[PDB]
RNA sequence: CCAUAGUAGGCCUAAAAGCAGCCACCAAUUAAGAAAGCGUUCAAGCUCAAAAAAAUCCCAAACAUAUA
């Protein structure tokens, strides 16, 4: 299970690093959306 | 006229210790 | 329209739903007003036009249902308020068991504000800064006028 | 108005009537012709 | 308050009023409280029968009814 | 060490300096002319620093430190003259307009002259609409034509500066609605 | 007299004020208002990766899984959801749920077209590779309130009344 | 009721109305949130 | 406020006890104390400030615990940690929750260790409450006068 | 009702007393149930569990697998977690053995790891592990 | 438009389980934040994703609609 063993470690991939059309790219996008939405919510 | 039922954490209201800087007129 | 009646058996019936006149004068008019070439051509007086846009009890129908132009929708509700206050809608009174007490009658028209809502003008200002009493609506500014003198909205 | 109604820091405001605008347009379009005839 | 039975036909013409009424009454928050009451859905114009213990049969045709109108009428009958 | 006679001419007229976006998307555009005190700057630094983290977003002082003296019955303090159009404070980084506008316009509210927090896009937008409005006009008569031609003998009433001012400036005040 | 620059708005000479009145901006108004006129059709939309990805999965789940069993989302509690999920995991049948609005476009132009009336409101799909219809109906009988709207088994479209007799 | 020139929200429960020709803010959870236009 | 979960009654609670001679004796209830408490473990010993003014102490001990005799030892140790004279200050030891059979079982060893002087009580059933009231009054008349 | 017990396998039920007894419970029954699954499993391990309690006074204990958090430092020979909670190296856990233990974790539907990619499981574990100030080598 | 869960994220605490504080903020599915605001001792339960005030008594009367 060499290929299965092969896995990314350390930092998660940013939008710049990441290739779009990826499933988890859109997960990250919505994460970021709700993050900055929550960040602006505190002010009001 | 009725007294409001109190929460267990009423230490929020009740204070036993306070540092006060008093200044005269 | 849908009606609900109690006998128990309750159900909805499409009893009677009216339809729009077959030949619109200006097709491609997005508004129902813009369609019939009425844009700046009615005020509070024109109750027949306004009767088509209101619920039986006197309240007004929403934009999505009535299909109204956004800018136009504000005009009708303003005209209808004035229409009510003038007393041109006696069959669209508010909905009971209790009887309303005898109240003074004062004939009014072109009434901008709710009549229990305006504080009396005790001290009016100087000539150069006088406090004036509103008449009619600003939304009705752009209506067709047949006189040189524009609509005086403040008295 | 404390002092004179026309002069000083504080004074009773004036406003341009529709007639006073109309009058001024009449004068401006007269000198518009004047410009033309002194052009050639 | 005793029994409720609902008939709706997705095979035939589809009306969502009774259909939406299902998930309103299939909630735990209502089912746990009304443990005495029993709910059954049937799939084959839609029919709602409420069999009260008070000797009342609430019969409702959910064709020309509003989603929430269904609930309001039911509420008025059960609460009394 | 020199005292200056109060030359109010500095506040008059459009800003020709620091009217360019520099390594920043968001800035506060001055809509009027006034003198900034040190107190203003104190508030500026405090509010901006406490609002957004400097690691992700950066703020730039686009206005010089106060140096115009004020004489009071002898010189007491220093002020900064600003004409209408100067970007007072620049802001840049990986950020959005919607989330910055809030504190930015709030900070601009306290300013002695009228001002607006604007992006690059929004600033350029309003420049475009103004210059569209002037060619779009349905009035034959502009202040420009009359003033320059000396049409009604209007120069008797007008100032020499008015010809340059296009009638858009009146004292320390800038009128954007004026064409 | 006063200075040319003031802290307050200076009062103008009347002549100058008359000038300001005359040289005001006039906006052009068209004979026919542009908002009331029919709009040009909107420029064609850009297909987002979201709907493209979703496109792939729904196409895949329909093509690969021979049977699709449509049942109304009954909003069952997590406590009661687990047992159903575990029962189906033992029977190697998995659950699929999608928004109705994004489900519509496919069902417009596919092998399955007649399920568009079925797919109104909240709905989930029982998908497998084996036609264990008996197991599906068996676990359905457990909860009376929960209905089955039908769907298709072995690429043949049918409702509940057909599915019950097919189970044998 | 607190007199405020500009009216704000302090809650989700908090709601605006126009009564007697002025804006008000009413609040059932926290009646301290009440505001009156001046 | 009374509940099964520990660390209740955070605020000190005063109730007075009426008597026939038109005199009132005030009794204070403070939150639970723990062995240590000098390292601010638990709720600490901050609430102990009231007890300085209190003329005498009520050592309330639960019999649910296997060794209730060690309870008073821990209490006297922690009071000493706060203030030296508090340990030497006069008191009464009161046992609670005796309606439970395990308390009745451990009662014998309580008599062995603590002695007869300790008064045994139930709060829920109000068992032997009267002896408490006698003891409260007697301690008052002893060293709360002059 | 949902009830969670995070107690070592070789340990009995007093704090759980009020927590579970707020609805009135035979605590002895729960203790017996918990201690029954201690003997068959390897000794010296905590057993975080997810018990279910129905209103008809019935127990539905789900033993499943202990928390991943423990399993990060379990085979290391240390019994203390990350105080710093990141930005540090406290666990010198070998990546090879980390892979091995990650593989031997996902065998239960209690954790609801129904994903056929074991690679997806391990990267989720890495996401868990980054919370702790640990490191993986070789 | 909306569901579960690695997970009471961990540490400090007598317990802080999303919400005492601090650090990390990744990550399963296809389908929301190691949670933006409520609520619990802790849990459980909820939601969200456009200004003006003073002193004898307000101060023309009035009016929106007949073609410069
Ligand atoms: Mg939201
Ligand atoms: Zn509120």
């Amino acid at each position: 299970p060499e290929w299965l063993f092969e896995m990314n470690l350390g930092p998660p991939k940013t939008l710049e690093e990441l290739d779009p059309e990826s499933r988890e790219y859109w997960r990250r996008l919505r994460k970021q959306n709700i993050w900055r939405h929550n960040r602006l919510s505190k002010n009001k | 006229g009725k007294k409001l039922l109190s929460e267990k954490k009423l230490k929020r209201y009740f204070v036993d210790y306070r540092r006060v800087l008093v200044c005269g007129g | 329209f849908r009606e609900v009646v109690e006998t128990t058996i309750i159900e909805g019936r499409i009893t009677a739903t009216p339809k729009e006149s077959p030949n619109p004068p200006n097709p491609s008019g997005q508004c129902p007003i813009c369609r019939w070439n009425l844009k700046h051509k009615y005020n509070y007086d024109d109750v027949l036009l306004l009767s088509q846009f209101i619920r039986p009890h006197g309240g007004m129908l929403p934009r999505k249902i009535t299909g109204l132009c956004q800018e136009e929708h504000r005009k009708i509700e303003e005209c209808v308020k004035m229409a009510h206050r003038a007393g041109l809608l006696p069959n669209h009174r508010p909905r009971e068991g209790v009887v309303p007490k005898s109240k003074p009658q004062l004939n009014r028209y072109l009434t901008r504000w709710a009549p229990g809502s305006v504080k009396p003008i005790y001290k009016k200002g100087p000539r150069w800064n006088r406090v004036r009493m509103p008449v009619g609506s600003p939304l009705l500014r752009d209506n067709v006028c047949y006189s040189r003198t524009p609509w005086k909205l403040y008295h | 108005i404390p002092g004179r109604q026309w002069i000083g820091k504080h004074r009773r405001p004036r406003f341009v009537s529709l007639r006073a605008k109309q009058n001024m347009i009449r004068r401006l379009e007269i000198e518009a012709e004047n410009h033309y005839w002194l052009s050639m | 308050v005793k029994q409720v039975r609902v008939q709706f036909c997705p095979f035939e013409k589809n009306v969502e009023s009774t259909r939406t009424f299902l998930q309103t009454v299939s909630s735990e928050k209502v089912r746990s409280t009304n443990l005495n009451c029993s709910v059954i859905a049937d799939v084959r114009e839609p029919c709602v029968d409420v069999l009260f213990g008070d000797g009342h049969r609430l019969i409702m045709r959910g064709a020309h009814l509003t989603a929430l109108e269904m609930l309001t009428a039911f509420a008025s009958h059960i609460r009394a | 060490v020199r005292r200056e006679p109060k030359n109010l001419s500095d506040i008059r007229g459009p800003s020709t300096e620091a009217t360019e976006f520099t390594e920043g998307n968001f800035a506060i555009l001055a809509l009027g002319g006034g003198y900034l005190h040190w107190g203003h700057f104190e508030m500026m630094r405090l509010t901006i620093n406490r609002s957004m983290d400097p690691k992700n977003m950066f703020a730039i002082w686009r206005v010089p430190a106060p140096f115009k003296p004020i004489t009071r019955k002898a010189i007491d303090h220093y002020v900064t003259p600003v004409k209408a159009g100067r970007l007072v404070v620049e802001m840049g980084g990986r950020c959005e307009f919607e989330e910055v506008q809030g504190f930015l316009d709030q900070v601009a509210h306290k300013l002695p002259f009228a001002a607006k927090a604007v992006s690059r896009g929004t600033l350029e937008k309003m420049r475009k609409d103004q210059e569209e409005r002037e060619r779009n006009n349905q009035n034959p008569w502009t202040f420009e034509r009359i003033a320059t031609a000396n049409m009604l003998g209007i120069r008797k009433v007008l100032s020499p500066y008015d010809l340059t001012h296009k009638g858009k400036y009146w004292g320390k005040f800038y009128m954007p609605k004026r064409v | 007299g006063s200075k040319a620059v003031t802290r307050h708005r200076r009062v103008m000479h009347f002549q100058r004020q008359k000038l300001m009145a005359v040289t005001e901006y006039i906006p052009p108004k068209p004979a026919i208002h542009p908002s009331c006129l029919p709009s040009p059709p909107s420029p064609p939309q850009e297909e987002i990766g979201l709907i493209r990805l979703l496109r792939r999965e729904i196409a895949a789940v329909f093509q690969d899984n021979r049977m699709i069993a449509v049942c109304q989302n009954v909003a069952l509690s997590a406590e009661d959801k687990l047992l159903m999920r575990h029962q189906l995991r033992k029977h190697k049948i998995l659950m699929k749920v999608f928004p109705n609005q994004v489900l519509k476009p496919f069902l417009e132009d596919s092998k399955y077209q007649n399920l568009l009336p079925l797919f109104v409101g909240h709905n989930m799909l029982l998908v497998s590779e084996e036609p264990k219809v008996k197991e599906m109906v068996r676990i359905l009988r457990t909860v009376p309130f929960l209905p089955l709207l039908g769907g298709c088994i072995d690429d043949t479209i049918l409702s509940r009344q057909g599915f019950i007799n097919y189970s044998k | 009721f607190k007199n405020k020139t500009v009216l704000k929200k302090r809650c989700k429960d908090c709601y605006l109305v126009k009564r007697r020709g002025r804006w008000y803010v009413y609040c059932k959870t926290h009646p301290r949130h009440k505001q009156r236009q001046m | 406020a009374v509940a099964s979960y520990p660390f209740t009654t955070l605020k000190p609670h005063v109730g007075i006890v009426h008597y026939e001679g038109h005199l009132q004796i005030a009794v204070a209830d403070i939150p639970g104390i723990i062995r240590g408490a000098h390292q601010n473990r638990g709720l600490g010993s901050a609430f102990l400030r009231h007890i300085e003014r209190c003329r005498f102490l009520l050592f309330v001990v639960d019999l649910s615990q296997p060794e209730p005799w060690t309870q008073v030892d821990d209490l006297k140790y922690e009071l000493e940690m706060y203030e030296k004279g508090l340990s030497a200050r006069p008191h009464a030891i009161v046992a609670n929750k005796i309606d439970l059979p395990e308390a009745q079982a451990n009662l014998s060893q309580l008599r062995d260790h603590l002695g007869q002087e300790v008064i045994v009580l139930s709060a829920l059933t109000g068992e032997n409450l009267e002896q408490l009231l006698l003891h409260l009054k007697v301690l008052y008349d002893a060293y709360a006068e002059a | 009702g949902v009830i969670r017990a995070i107690v070592r396998a070789g340990l009995a039920m007093p704090p759980l007393g009020p927590v579970l007894g707020q609805r009135g419970v035979s605590i002895n029954q729960f203790c017996k149930e918990f201690n029954e699954r201690t003997k068959d499993i390897k000794e010296g391990i905590p057993l975080p569990t997810k018990i279910l309690v129905k209103p008809d006074r019935t127990f539905e204990i789900k033993i499943g697998q202990p928390t991943v958090s423990y399993f990060l430092k379990a085979a290391a020979g240390i019994e203390k977690g990350a105080r710093q909670t990141g930005k540090e190296v406290a666990g010198l856990v070998t990546l090879k053995h980390v892979y091995e233990i990650a593989r031997i974790k996902a065998q239960d539907e209690a954790f609801a790891l129904q994903d056929v990619p074991l690679s997806s499981v391990v990267r989720s574990i890495i996401g868990s592990a980054r919370s702790l100030g640990i490191r993986v080598v070789k």
